[PDB]
């Protein structure tokens, strides 16, 4: 019940940055049961500062950790792409043993827009009875977008399934998939789809459709 | 290497019951404190219990309590967590660790054990293609895709051309709708050498023991 409170909870660096967040505690602890892990997306958390200031081994010497009572730091001295990752505060104080919210660290990189591509559905799952249109948002940057779907001038809210991808390792952009299912019938009866994302790479919204 | 190994991935239905393990190696259970903690999909982490396997005394978060039970074998070196009257909220990560077994060193965390509860039932994946349809004026690279669609449990494997085209593919996380999952992937090529050079899209759900290869045209 000792609530931790990090900060910020995504926060983006430029390669060479320092950087800094913060763990906050609704009660005051040691801080010799004050923890740092890192987390990777696929893997088990990490040991990477313990006891509030002490690195866990192997851990970098740019990163460091500070605090007591009920205030709390990790900071890199300069970012380095692989520091890209979750970091969660724990406190081993008393029980129930808990973790803050976590602070999840990006890679800043050039702005970049969505390369966008819609697709009708398939003959196939036409043929069950289906139809799906599909929508790829690939490798922009920043991670905010807005994705709208129209239908014969009207948005389309209900049925439509987004999903997005980690930050890419190559180039730190991000992608995003959107589809829209409907019944075989409900598609039929329309003619026009389009898939309009709006970021900030461009005032305008970028649009792609198909007829039929 | 000191390490905790915990069993299998778990695929149980609501209402059921499941107990996972955690096995050390390296140093006596005994000899330190073992704990249990789950990670809800795409999210924080929670502490659920505790246990000192010297004298079977236990701690549990309040909110666990009558749901979760820990013990501990030190004969096996293992410890175990027991979760009854599972429920869509159970689903996730549960990974043991324990407090440092020894001076110089950190603590350990096993690899973790998916939970999935649910009662949907085996259904492998309708795998549909994404080709472009209007004439397609994207100059030299083309996008293709393919709708991985209505499959239980997780997860599928998706290649494109049996692995051979890795560079310029998003296959995005699976997404639950209606208790079944949906997935896509996205393929970009030169356009100078598609449809020439056929672009297959490899879809393996390894629960219903199915592979479908859909070629784009
Ligand atoms: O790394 C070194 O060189 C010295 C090791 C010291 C050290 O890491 N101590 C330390 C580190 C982490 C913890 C937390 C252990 N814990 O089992 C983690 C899971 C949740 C319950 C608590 C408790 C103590």
């Amino acid at each position: 019940d000792i609530v931790l409170t990090q900060s910020p909870a995504i926060m983006s660096a430029s390669l060479g940055e320092r950087v800094t967040m913060t763990c906050t505690a609704s009660s005051s602890v040691s801080s010799s049961n004050l923890h740092w892990y890192q987390q990777k997306p696929g893997s088990s958390p990490k040991l990477w500062i313990y006891s509030t200031s002490n690195l866990a081994s192997g851990v970098p010497a740019r990163f460091s950790g500070s605090g007591s009572g009920t205030s709390y730091s990790l900071t890199i001295s300069s970012m380095e792409a692989e520091d890209a990752a979750t970091y969660y505060c724990h406190q081993y104080h008393r029980s129930p043993y808990t973790f803050g919210g976590g602070t999840k660290l990006e890679i800043k990189r050039a702005d970049a827009a969505p390369t966008v591509s819609i697709f009708p559905p398939s003959s196939e799952q036409l043929t069950s009875g289906g139809a799906s249109v599909v929508c790829f948002l690939n490798n922009f940057y920043p991670k905010d977008i807005n994705v709208k779907w129209k239908i014969d001038g009207s948005e389309r809210q209900n049925g439509v399934l987004n999903s997005w991808t980690d930050q890419d390792s190559k180039d730190s952009t991000y992608s995003m998939s959107s589809t829209l299912t409907l019944t075989k019938d409900e598609y039929e009866r329309h003619n026009s789809y389009t898939c309009e994302a709006t970021h900030k790479t461009s005032t305008s919204p970028i649009v792609k459709s198909f007829n039929r | 290497e000191v390490q905790l190994q915990q069993s299998g991935a778990e695929l149980v239905k609501p209402g059921a019951s499941v107990k996972l393990s955690c096995t050390a190696s390296g140093f006596n259970i005994k000899d330190t404190y073992m704990h249990w903690v789950k990670q809800k999909p795409e999210q924080g982490l929670e502490w659920i219990a505790q246990i000192d396997p010297a004298n079977g005394n236990t701690k549990y978060d309040p909110k666990f309590q009558g749901k979760a039970t820990i013990t501990a074998d030190t004969s096996s070196n293992t410890a175990y967590l027991h979760l009854s009257s599972l429920t869509s909220e159970d689903s996730a990560v549960y990974y043991c660790a324990a407090d440092p077994p020894y001076y110089g060193h950190g603590d350990y965390w096993g690899q973790g054990t998916t939970l999935t509860v649910s009662s949907a039932k085996t259904t492998p994946p309708s795998v549909y293609p994404l080709a472009p349809g209007s004439a397609a004026q994207t100059n030299s690279m083309v996008t293709l895709g393919c709708l991985v669609k209505g499959y239980f449990p997780e997860p599928v494997t998706v290649t494109w051309n049996s692995g051979s085209l890795s560079s310029g593919v998003h296959t995005f996380p699976a997404v639950l709708q209606s208790d079944l999952y949906t997935l896509s992937s996205s393929v970009t090529v030169p356009s100078s050498t598609w449809p020439s050079e056929t672009v297959t899209c490899n879809v393996a759900h390894p629960a219903s023991s199915t592979k479908v290869d859909k070629k784009i045209v």
